[PDB]
């Protein structure tokens, strides 16, 4: 039943290895400003991946887990 | 206020009576909402999802998985419910139940300025008699078609319709006797749940043999061969390409026609291997060949084997080698480098039906399977899902019962024995552990509380009546579900599965000794 | 336009509020688990940001879940995973530590002694204090498997297994025992790779083993393969079983009519070439980290060969040192000696709605697993804590022999050493000295505070206790609050746990009172 | 003292968006409303006098038809309960093909006096109980209703009259044409083997000429044209391929390695000789008629157009088998010539103009053949649509009388005696199942009600009149359309009669969701969300 990802359960427990220093958490951008000069500077090599939200609207707290 | 409100400002936390009260309300709610599951008499539930999808259901664990509950002990209990649920198939709705009523019993006590330590030794050694009065009370018995009958009464009909009760008793059971080996353990796998929704729900039967969701991808396939030989494969008759990046070469156009005419001799190999094997096995029309194929089939080779009368099958599912090399008898195959006639299935009818764009296929009248279907019908989907799932429970009942001869009697007899047997040797138990056995022994009596009551007739003048033949008579008489009256639930019929039982008291036990002793709730990974 | 000479966002806060604010943050984390010390410790409810729920009472775990921002409160949690990692026991106990002896340096900040003395005083009693720890100490017989399950069972009793006290410890020592390994002169434990514990909710606790052998959640490749074997010959790989690209770009050319069958045929051939250079060791059971061709099943299977594909490295790993074969990657390489043999029964049984591979009669395995049946997910998570726990302790007192008497004992007998040292220094540390030393008690008050009994009373009738000659057992009977000597009750912790305690707290308050300034709001610069 | 809070337990834990429905009023009598709500929404398009709705889906796309199905289908109904009754429907025109509207009528009143029921003071399994005691007498009680049976379905004349019936309650003003066509249609197919095959019957819609000029062909239309130069042919000879038209090339990759002059000279040369070979090969069978599913190639049709072969594309593998099924030829993989026994054969195949749309037409000459189309003409887009549902009402008719021969009286007859038979039991039962029985017989008043509400006269007179007519004891009547008096006539003379599966499975159907939206006690809605489709 290759089809109902088998390996997800799997994937889930050993993604529980933070295993090092806490947890850390994701940045938190306060300043349009410090945006654009973050996009702009740091190597270009690696990927940028932002998350957009609203403080109380269900869909977030699932997306900053994940 | 709270450290952890020092540390991490937006943090919430629920410290030491709150954070046990707010458990306790957590637990209350599920078992006020699961209530009404319990027992035949019990009422349906109407589950719609986000999309719009209807599912009607009186599982415990179903209706935990639909609950629109966003709770940290409600999950706890789901989880607990569908460990019980993946293990026994059975007791989620008792499950929940008695923990509620433990956990309810248990503040009932500590309101009064117990400690909930000394309530959870009270527990443990509850469960600990508890657990010794039930080896000594179950029914050991070796377990002809009857008590299996009887078994898969019990739990069909709290389930399902009584009608449909009736027809998928003796569904379940002639399937499980049919697939059961002997001093074997049951493999469920061999027993392929197949839905269609053409015929009413009471049209739902046994095939003694294997039922497939596609059918035959050529139109001059033939739809019905008497006698038949099943060639079970898992080889791909398709063109495929090879590993190394191939390519072709040409100068001409007849060079052309060359090189596609030899590339189709390894797939035209096999089935010519296949052919010469059909041809040999039978030289007449009476017999047939039916080719199940894990693997494609491309229109090529269709054409090819249809032109000698070989109905094929292609991409079928993986478990399906193992119910027809087990239904028909033959070997499956990897390869056709030796294929001999000794490898050949055997089936006395297969069929082709069709139902609206859905195609079937049914493979009948095998010699003495050891894998059947079981084929759901009925005009509804919901009713289907309700059908499949009321059979799931039947068949873990029935292969419970079989796994260990003894069965427990049922309608709460077993619950109101315990009960007693732990009320009489409460004085045994030194300390103030007393009140935590006698919390347990008030919270196992649920069940016949529950039954009474969704039953509807009075709770605690029924309980009594109960209690009162009990000690009187010795017997284990439980509650009858259309009088109220003390009834011997062993005479009558109604059976529970020793291992659901045994699984309950442990489960219920740990999880509530676990959630009493818990006095701070914490949600600081923010910020 | 505002110039500055540092940034906007950079925040610099100084002096004795730096101070007050670290012991403050140091105090309230060590409040965070306070509760949580003893046999009647109360176990709580963490929600993991994840979505996940943990519940337990281990400190580390706890502290772990906790998101903080004060800095002092990270080098707090930084502490406890030290602890957790470094011997696997006394999380609650050296946070707590550590916060009782940050306050006791905080009352003399409060006056004019300057940190530097304190440091001073601070590393002079722990010397003391290891001293002391190491004279109090009594020696153990590892023959005798009592005394190990006693320390086991000592080392248990403070979590939620404790009601299954024998069947934990019997796990814990047999596991601990049997992955026990030592070659080329060199001895080792290594319950991190191997002495696996895998967890199946359902069932119940009491059904839980320790197996001779590896349990892996793997089903054979074909159905018409043995699914129980009396005495496999195990043999494993981590090459595939088919064909597969080279390495090189490798493009053909065909311009004959027979190249595409002689190609096709060609890639057969060489999978029957490696299935019969496996077959020629004649072995039983076929194990690859990798993908089985159904080619190679086929060829496998013509040889009465049961195959697994797809399993983990580690899995693979435990395997080779349960059944004593050796992973091979070239099938034309195999040699006899990489056969397994020493597996004594492999057998393929449903548990639930879901298959899994046992080879559990090994004689003489160097690897283990430990199979958990319980409740549901969140229990067995806290059992297996639980179980890590004692592992680590048996691995403790297998490396190190010497006990030391627990409770609060050891904390009483050392603080009663170092106040009767300090009474002939007449210098200004001798006070940080003896605060330091009387900071020990913490852990006896922790101890009394949970089990609930009055906490002056019982300290007081303790000290006056140990301030006679031979009374360095007796400590606090935390399930009834009255005073006993542990050489009667029996609770008795390994000297390298105690020892790892206290010099990690007392680095831990060394660390947080060399700090005076701090700055914050900068960029990383990275 | 201000606010109401969420009482504790299950009130608190529920979610944002959730609803929870419990007990009766909350849910057992709002699913009733809904389900009445529904059956009042389709109620006006019952029976001959029915009323045509236009409906507009999300879509824009206009509906406008009386079919109760099609209307179900193009609501998007949100309430469960509706939904549940909608599947029945659906199940009823999946199994039958007839029937929906009397289906979601018969469990709106049966809802509705279960509603009744439980107010007056039965409770929920008492209902049920007495509702599935009275379908089980239903049942048993429908075989000794029967008028007459079909005893023959190779007529014209009979099958017409039969088929008559079906399609008069939609497009009630011209039945007999339409009756006429699609008995024609189906005698052409259902050969003297008794299985006979729905889908074997095809609907050509093409506009202009009003649907009194629709007619029958023994063939198939295809909407397209002739790729090559001829366009007529008069002895067809269909030679079917599967192929597309052209050279067949190499399935992984092919290129042209070419290393001499001669050969780079010789290269087109040699493969247009090797497309006229294969052309003049086929030609040679006596092909002139060529069918392929695939592309055409240039110079092959260049080469077809030299000797003289019809082309035909076809773009849908359904059509290329449905053109197999109708000629007799076997689709070919391969340009290989045909061999005789995979020679496809047709009496006439032409390119013609049918008002602006040019159509290609395989006609058979006899009145025989596996697959046979219906030209639909008409002034509107919708209303060949109408006559397309029709006749596939029609058709399906046909399939049941196939199935069953059986026969019942129509237009409230049927409806009426079960009525009476049932309440004359109810009486003999005691207990209070006998009220529900009782309601379950009164339900059945709601055919005729509909009925007589339709025609446009008063209901309660036409139902005394039946139910003094059905005292006398003749069980043939019902109510007379043609009248602007309530009155009633015999339905076996006028020959209104429907079939008797088709009774028998609505009944069942309807009865089974009535019961099984009674069954139903709490509601657990989520929160919608998304959910586009
Ligand atoms: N016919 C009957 N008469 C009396 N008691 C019954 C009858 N059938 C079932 N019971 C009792 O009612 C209970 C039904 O439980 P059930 O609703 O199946 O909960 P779960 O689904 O969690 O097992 C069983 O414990 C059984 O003992
Ligand atoms: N039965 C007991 N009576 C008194 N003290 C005990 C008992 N069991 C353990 N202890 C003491 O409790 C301490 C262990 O506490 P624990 O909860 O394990 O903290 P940690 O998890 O940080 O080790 C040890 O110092 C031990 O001496
Ligand atoms: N000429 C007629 N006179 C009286 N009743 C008729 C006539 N034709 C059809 N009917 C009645 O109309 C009903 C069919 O209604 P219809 O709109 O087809 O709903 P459904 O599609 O659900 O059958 C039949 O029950 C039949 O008795
Ligand atoms: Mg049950
Ligand atoms: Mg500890
Ligand atoms: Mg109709």
């Amino acid at each position: 039943f290759l089809q109902q990802y088998r390996k997800q359960r799997m994937e889930e427990m050993r993604q529980q290895l933070h295993k090092g220093p806490q947890f850390k958490q994701v940045f938190e951008i306060s300043s349009g400003e410090g945006f654009l000069d973050m996009i702009d500077k740091e190597q270009k090599s690696i990927v940028i991946m932002v998350h957009i939200y609203e403080d109380g609207i269900p869909g977030t707290e699932a997306m900053n887990g994940c | 206020m709270a450290a952890v409100k020092t540390l991490n400002p937006k943090a919430e936390v629920a410290r030491a009576q709150a954070a046990l009260a707010v458990n306790i309300s957590a637990a209350r709610g599920l078992q006020d909402v699961l209530r009404t599951n319990l027992g035949p008499k019990g009422t349906m539930k109407m589950l719609v999802s986000g999309a719009g999808d209807i599912k009607l259901t009186k599982d415990g664990n179903v209706l935990l998985h639909e609950m629109q509950i966003q709770h940290p002990t409600a999950s706890l209990i789901a989880k607990v419910a569908t460990a019980q649920d993946d293990i026994t198939g059975d007791g989620t709705t008792s499950n929940v139940l008695i923990i509620g009523e433990l956990l309810k019993q248990a503040d009932l006590y500590i309101s009064e300025g117990l400690h909930p330590r000394i309530i959870t030794e009270g527990f443990e050694a509850a469960k600990e008699k508890a657990l010794q009065f039930l080896e000594e009370v179950k029914v050991s018995r070796e377990m002809d078609r009857e008590t299996l009958i009887d078994v898969a009464r019990t739990s069909l009909r709290t389930k399902v319709h009584a009608e449909l009760a009736d027809v998928l008793t003796e569904a379940v059971v002639d399937s499980i006797l049919a697939i059961k080996k002997q001093d074997e353990p049951i493999d469920l796998f061999m027993i392929e749940i197949m839905e269609m929704k053409h015929k009413s729900e009471t049209d739902t039967s046994l095939i003694r043999g294997l039922v497939l969701d596609h059918g035959a991808r050529h139109p001059d396939m033939k739809k019905r061969v008497e006698d038949a030989y099943i060639l079970t494969c898992n080889v791909s008759l398709e063109y495929e390409k090879t590993e190394v990046n191939s390519g072709f070469f040409y100068k001409s156009a007849e060079e052309r026609e060359k090189l596609v005419k030899a590339e189709r001799k390894f797939i035209e190999d096999r089935v010519k291997k296949i052919i010469e094997l059909k041809r040999k096995v039978c030289g007449d029309s009476d017999k047939g060949f039916v080719v199940i194929n894990q693997k494609g089939i491309d229109p090529f080779s269709l054409d090819a084997l249809s032109k000698e009368g070989i109905v094929a099958l292609r991409r079928a599912k993986r478990r399906n080698m193992e119910r027809l090399t087990l239904a028909c008898g033959g070997v499956a195959l990897n390869s056709f480098d030796d294929l001999s006639p000794d490898c050949l299935g055997h089936a006395g009818l297969v069929y082709e039906y069709t139902l609206g764009e859905e195609k079937f296929t049914f493979i009948e009248k095998c010699n003495n399977p050891r894998s059947v279907t079981l084929l759901i019908k009925g005009p509804n989907k919901h009713t289907l899902t309700q059908i499949k799932d009321a059979v799931r429970d039947g068949l873990r009942a029935v292969k419970n019962a079989i796994d260990d001869g003894c069965v427990v009697p049922g309608a709460g007899a077993v619950e109101v024995a315990m009960a007693e047997a732990l009320i009489k040797h409460k004085p045994s138990v030194k300390g103030r552990a007393q009140l935590g056995v006698q919390a347990f022994a008030d919270a196992l009596l649920i069940i016949p509380k529950v039954l009474a009551q969704n039953s509807g007739f009075d709770l605690q003048e029924t309980l009594v009546k109960i209690q009162a033949e009990h000690s009187e008579s010795g017997q284990l008489v439980g509650v009858d579900l259309n009088t109220g009256e003390p009834m011997v639930a062993a005479e009558v019929g109604v059976w529970d599965n020793y291992c659901v039982k045994k699984q309950l008291l442990h489960s219920c036990t740990v999880i509530a000794t676990n959630i009493l002793l818990v006095d701070e709730i914490m949600r600081a990974g923010m910020s | 336009r505002p110039v500055l000479v540092l940034s906007q966002n950079t925040k610099r806060e100084s002096g004795r509020k730096v101070q007050s604010g670290n012991i403050n943050a140091a105090k309230t984390i060590a409040d965070i688990i306070r509760t949580c010390l003893g046999p009647k410790s109360m176990m709580k409810m963490l929600l993991d940001p994840m979505g996940g729920i943990v519940m337990t009472n281990d400190g580390n775990a706890i502290l772990r879940e906790i998101q903080v921002q004060h800095p002092a409160a990270k080098s707090m949690i930084e502490i406890s995973r030290t602890q957790d990692e470094e011997v696997g026991d006394g999380t609650t106990s050296v946070i707590i530590l550590a916060g009782e002896m940050l306050s006791v340096a905080e009352h003399f900040l409060e006056q004019q002694m300057h940190p530097t003395v304190v440091i001073s005083a601070y590393r002079k009693a722990l010397d003391d204090m290891i001293s002391t720890l190491k004279k109090i100490s009594i020696p153990v017989d590892i023959s005798d498997s009592d005394m190990m399950l006693n320390i086991i069972n000592s080392s248990i009793t403070t979590k939620a297994i404790s009601r299954w006290s024998s069947l934990a410890c019997n796990i814990a020592l047999d596991a601990v025992k049997m992955v026990q390994f030592e070659e080329n002169g060199r001895k080792e434990i290594d319950i991190k790779k191997y002495a696996r514990v895998e967890k199946i909710p359902g069932g119940i606790i009491e059904d839980s083993c320790v197996l001779r052998g590896v349990m892996i959640n793997k089903d054979v490749t074909h159905p018409r393969m043995r699914r129980y074997i009396k005495n496999p010959r195990i043999v494993l790989l981590d090459s595939s079983l088919e064909y597969k690209k080279g390495e090189s770009q490798t493009d053909i050319e065909i311009t004959r009519e027979e190249d595409f069958t002689r190609i096709l045929q060609m890639e057969e051939e060489y999978i029957q070439q490696l299935c019969e250079d496996i077959i020629q060791l004649k072995p039983d059971v076929v194990i690859t980290e990798k993908g089985i061709s159904d080619l190679a099943q086929h060829y496998l299977m013509r040889a009465n060969i049961t195959a697994i594909r797809r399993v983990r490295k580690t899995d693979n790993n435990r395997i080779a040192r349960a059944c004593g074969a050796r992973i091979v990657s070239r099938p034309e390489e195999l040699r006899e000696d990489d056969v397994g043999t020493g597996a004594g029964l492999l057998e393929i049984k449903k548990i639930g709605d879901e298959y899994f591979t046992f080879i559990t009669d090994c004689k003489d395995p160097k690897a283990c697993t430990i199979l958990l049946r319980g409740a549901s997910k969140e229990i067995l998570s806290e059992v297996e804590r639980n179980l890590q726990d004692a592992m680590q302790v048996c691995r403790n007192v297998l490396l190190d022999p010497q006990l030391v008497p627990g409770g609060g004992a050891s904390e009483m007998a050392v603080a009663h050493a170092l106040t009767e040292k300090s009474k002939a220094m007449t210098g200004v540390e001798q006070w940080p000295y003896r605060a330091v030393a009387q900071a020990l008690e913490v852990i006896p008050r922790t101890l009394i505070q949970n089990c609930g009994a009055s906490t002056i009373r019982l300290l007081t009738s303790l000290r006056a206790k140990h301030t006679q000659e031979n009374c360095e057992t007796w400590g606090v009977n935390g399930e009834t609050g009255t005073l006993v000597d542990m050489k009667e009750l029996g609770i008795w912790e390994p000297l390298a746990v105690k020892l790892q305690t206290y010099k990690t707290a007392v680095e831990t308050a060394v660390l947080l009172l060399r700090i005076d300034d701090i700055v914050s709001g900068h960029k990383k610069k990275g | 003292a201000l606010h109401v809070p969420k009482a504790p337990g299950f009130a608190q834990m529920l979610k944002e968006g959730a609803k929870h429905f419990s007990g009766l009023e909350e849910a057992v009598y709002r699913n009733i409303q809904a389900c009445k709500e529904l059956a009042q929404t389709t109620r006006t398009a019952y029976g001959p006098n029915g009323m045509n709705k236009m409906v507009i889906n999300h879509l824009e796309k206009l509906f406008v038809t009386n079919d109760a199905a099609t209307i179900l289908r193009e609501l998007e109904v949100q309430h469960p309960a509706a939904k549940m009754i909608v599947m029945a429907s659906h199940m009823q025109e999946q199994e039958v093909g007839d029937g929906t509207n009397f289906v979601l009528v018969f469990a709106g009143a049966l809802l509705e006096l279960a509603e009744e029921l439980l107010r007056i003071g039965l409770s929920v399994s008492e209902v049920i109980e007495g509702y599935e005691i009275a379908c089980r007498k239903a049942h048993e009680i429908l075989p000794n209703l029967v008028c007459c049976s079909a005893k023959n379905l190779r007529d014209i004349d009979e099958v017409s009259s039969l088929l008559r019936t079906s399609i008069m309650s939609k497009q009630y003003g011209n039945e007999v044409f339409l009756a006429k066509l699609i008995a024609q249609a189906c005698v052409s197919i259902f050969p003297d083997s008794g299985h006979f095959n729905v889908d074997n019957i095809r609907v050509c819609k093409i506009l202009g000429s009003g649907i009194s000029s629709s007619s029958v062909l023994h063939g198939m239309v295809f909407k397209k044209e002739t790729e090559g130069d001829v366009t007529s042919v008069k002895d067809a000879k269909i030679a079917v391929y599967s192929c597309p038209f052209d050279g067949m090339i190499t399935e992984t990759k092919g290129t042209v390695l070419i290393k001499t002059a001669e050969e780079l000279m010789n290269f087109s040369k040699g493969e247009e000789n090797l497309m006229d070979a294969q052309v003049k090969a086929i030609a040679d069978t006596g092909a002139n008629v060529v069918v392929t599913g695939g592309k055409v190639a240039d110079m092959a049709l260049h080469y077809a157009n030299k000797y003289n072969i019809m082309l035909v594309r076809l773009n849908s593998k359904w059509d290329l088998r449905r053109l197999c099924k109708t000629v007799g030829a076997t689709a070919l993989p391969r340009l290989t010539p045909p061999v005789l026994e995979e020679m496809g054969h047709c009496d006439s195949v032409y390119l013609s103009e049918v008002g602006d749309t040019q159509v290609v037409v395989f006609k058979h000459e006899k009145e025989d053949g596996a697959i046979s189309t219906i030209v639909l003409r008409g002034s509107t887009d919708n209303l060949m649509d109408d006559i397309e549902r029709a006749v596939d009402d029609g058709v399906n008719t046909f399939k049941v009388l196939t199935r069953d021969k059986r026969l019942v009286p129509g237009g409230g007859a049927t409806e009426i005696e079960l009525a009476k038979q049932i309440t004359s039991y109810g009486e003999t039962c005691p207990g209070l199942e006998q009220y529900a029985i009782k309601k379950f017989a009164e339900a059945f008043e709601a055919i005729p009600r509909a009925l007589a509400e339709n025609s446009g006269v008063k209901a309660n007179e036409v139902i005394s009149k039946l139910y003094a007519v059905h005292q006398e004891g003749n069980k043939n009547v019902g109510l007379d359309i043609e009248a602007e008096v309530p009155a009633v006539k015999d339905m076996l003379e006028a020959g209104i009669l429907d079939t008797y599966l088709g009774k028998y499975w609505a009944i069942k159907l309807a009865t089974n969701a009535a019961v099984t939206v009674l069954r139903v006690d709490q509601i657990i809605m989520a929160k919608p969300a998304g959910g586009p489709k």
